[PDB]
């Protein structure tokens, strides 16, 4: 009986050290692992016969649906095509922002004016919106 | 003191539904609040 | 092309009457087993804890299966891709073929006492009726097969998709084909070619999908393992 | 309690640039874009332009892109518009207005300035 | 921007009478069903006032009597209780595209 | 049954 | 015998759980995992005991 | 037990002290030494906020 338990404990210890080099040592994007809310910093403490871990994470709520576009292509000049970086292009519902489209973070609803920092140049596609007038990131 | 136990169905918590749009634009679900 | 795998997740849950297994109510064992009653209690507790452990793993699995949100699913989903995986609104035709290909004994629980008893065919040979001789008990699965079907459809509703950064908050809610193109650009295939070949892509995909109807054969190692998992449970009981 | 305070009317001679002001009150001034509209007749009106009060971003009616411009004094909670090169054809009743969304994704003018005019 | 027109140029009614205003558009205004149609009200000596929005026949500053209607190029306004303080010019407005133009309007009057 |  | 099997099943279930939260919920570049053809979308269905 | 509980506690405190660097293109070679909350904001931009 003791031989069996010893082997299972050794394997359990291997699991813990891998979490120390993932869930504890750095932020991780793999999901599944760590707490169930993306991953942000986690901690570990000594426990009898083992280690006790705790994890912290983001728990989103009150989801709303918004209109969004796959990308924008500046239709007065079709070779200019852009798409958001780590975020989305959404129709603007904010009174502060004159821009027809707005940029948001993907973790939280928070519209912003469109600027070059939030987008990248991409190959054209037929589903990208056809903006024939004012598109600032770069304006030309 | 307490009475009889109550029989119950096991609840199934359903996911928030999001309509599957066609065409060049789509609905996007995004949270408006959060907690640690 | 496709590959497939089977991962068993549970052991069937059973308990055993520790008196009837040894002695069927005879008056000598009513005294002779009294000095051995503590062995039985150890037997029952160990088995009981094993059964609890199996149900814990089920609950823990489903906690990760569920999603905060999903698309409703309708016929014609997937566009030109065939998607025959869609339930016959149900489980799925693919799942049902698997259950029918398996050689497992007729299901437990109902009619219970009346399926051991003469109110049935003379040709039944189920170990399940023999459980009412031996005092064996098979506990029901925890999850409920209908809820299981709902969980797999919930997974299908999160398809389209995985792209658009982490995806752990927002839900893109886009057509299936579009998400495929993002996966194809994720491996370095240029989009220009993909736009030219869109019908080709659907056709080749459907050929790979069609091969799954020949997948229910013994040369599929995963299929073979499903049958062997069933066989091992039957062997232990027998 | 929202109010808009347009500057008084004037008989300005042509060729003079014309500045008009519209102070806001009773709300936080910087969270809403300002809009201007031109009325040459009770049945003939046209939009002039919009200016964000936080980011300073603007758009104009295509006919006024070489004409009127807008600026904002955020410390004074006030918005301004200045016409370039007045002509007799530009006499109008001018109105400032504030952006709103009574319906999601639908712009509406909400509160209006009392009106001012130039001739 | 899309041209908006309206008719009859003016309508006079008895008090409490129902009335309508046509407001055809040169091009459909619907974008994903958003419509972008607002109606405004004006009287001499005052600024225009918002009345309704395409999904708001109450709210947007008014009582339920102001019924906007239609889709595509077909818009209209229906007021079942027209009253003395409804004597005003009425203007369809387009929020869909810059310049954000609006119709020349019509005027209701009490006979 | 419900809590005490 | 049953206790041993129960433990192996728990571990097997943990592996499946990881694959559901990786191989199914996202595309992966790791290789090894999933089918041997780079990685593009994968699916999972119910099976007896698994 | 194999190890002194105080030495074990020292290892857990060193884990608390191993925060910053948290990455920054590996961070195996370096120690950024920045405030804990500051490293959190870097992590929050890491999840799309």
């Amino acid at each position: 009986q003791q031989l069996v338990r010893s082997e299972s404990a050794a394997l359990s210890a291997q699991l813990a050290k891998d979490k120390v080099n993932e869930c504890v040592k750095a932020q991780s994007k793999r999901s599944g692992f760590c707490g169930q809310g993306t991953h942000i910093v986690s901690f570990v403490v000594n426990a009898p016969n083992g280690l006790y871990f705790m994890h912290v994470g983001y728990y989103p709520s009150n989801h709303i649906e918004v209109v969004s576009a796959y990308g924008l292509c500046d239709a007065a000049n079709p070779t200019n095509c852009i798409a958001p970086v780590n975020g989305y292009f959404i129709k603007t519902n904010n009174t502060r922002i004159v821009d027809e489209w707005s940029y948001t973070g993907s973790s939280f609803y928070a519209p912003e004016p469109i600027t070059s920092l939030n987008t990248k140049y991409v190959a054209p596609q037929v589903t990208y919106q056809n903006i024939s007038t004012n598109l600032p990131p770069p304006l030309l | 003191v307490p009475g009889e136990m109550r029989l119950a169905s096991i609840a199934f918590n359903h996911p928030i539904q999001v309509d599957q749009l066609n065409s060049s634009y789509f609905k996007l679900s995004i949270p408006t609040n959060f907690s640690f | 092309g496709v590959t497939q795998e089977y991962i068993q997740t549970t052991i069937q849950k059973v308990t055993v009457d520790c008196k009837q297994y040894v002695c069927n109510g005879f008056q000598k064992c009513e005294q002779l087993l009294r000095e051995y009653g503590q062995f039985c209690s150890k037997i029952n507790q160990a088995l009981h804890g094993a059964n609890l452990r199996q149900d814990d793993s089920v609950r823990n699995l489903f906690a990760s299966v569920k999603s905060s949100q999903s698309s409703p699913i309708i016929p014609g989903f997937g566009g030109d891709f065939n998607l025959t995986l869609l339930e016959p609104v149900a489980r799925s035709a693919i799942e049902d073929l698997l259950f029918d290909k398996v050689t497992i004994a007729d299901p437990g629980y109902m009619q219970g006492y009346d399926d051991c008893m003469q109110q049935g065919p003379a040709s039944a040979r189920d170990l399940i009726c023999a459980q009412y001789v031996a005092g064996y008990k098979v506990l029901p699965p925890l999850m409920d097969v209908n809820m299981e079907a709902a969980y797999t459809s919930s997974l299908l509703g999160s398809i389209a998709g995985v792209g658009w950064t982490a995806g752990l908050s927002s839900f893109a809610a886009i057509p299936f084909a579009q998400s495929i193109f993002y996966r194809l650009n994720g491996v370095g295939i240029t989009q220009q070619v993909l736009s030219e070949n869109q019908k080709l892509i659907a056709n080749k995909f459907n050929q790979a999908l069609g091969a799954m109807q020949t997948g229910f054969t013994t040369t599929n190692e995963a299929f073979h393992k499903v049958q062997d998992a069933v066989n091992n449970n039957a062997q232990a009981l027998s | 309690q929202v109010q808009l305070q347009q500057s008084g009317p004037e008989l300005v001679r042509p060729g003079v640039s014309v500045k008009i002001s519209c102070k806001g009150s009773g709300y936080t001034f910087t969270d809403y874009a300002i809009h201007w509209v031109k009325q040459s007749h009770a049945k003939s009106l046209e939009w002039i332009g919009v200016f964000s009060t936080y980011y300073g971003n603007t758009n104009y009616n295509q006919k006024f892109k070489g004409r009127a411009t807008m600026t904002v004094d955020k410390s004074s909670s006030t918005a301004y518009m200045e016409l370039a090169r007045l002509t007799s054809e530009d006499s109008a009743i001018y109105y400032c207005a504030r952006k709103s969304y009574y319906v999601d994704y639908v712009d509406a003018m909400d509160y209006w300035g009392q009106g001012t005019s130039v001739t | 921007d899309i041209v908006l027109t309206q008719s009859p140029a003016s309508l006079a009614v008895s008090l409490g009478q129902r009335a309508t205003i046509s407001c055809r558009a040169s091009e459909s205004v619907d974008n994903y069903g958003i419509s972008f149609m607002n109606w405004f009200q004006q009287k001499p000596g005052q600024p225009p006032k918002l009345l309704i929005s395409a999904t708001s026949n109450q709210g947007s500053g008014v009582p339920a009597r102001f019924i906007g209607s239609g889709s595509g190029t077909d818009f209209s306004l229906n007021i079942h209780p027209v009253e003395e303080d409804d004597t005003a010019m009425y203007f369809c407005q387009q929020s869909k595209e810059v310049p954000r133009t609006f119709g020349g309007g019509t005027k209701l009057e009490i006979k | 049954d419900t809590p005490s």
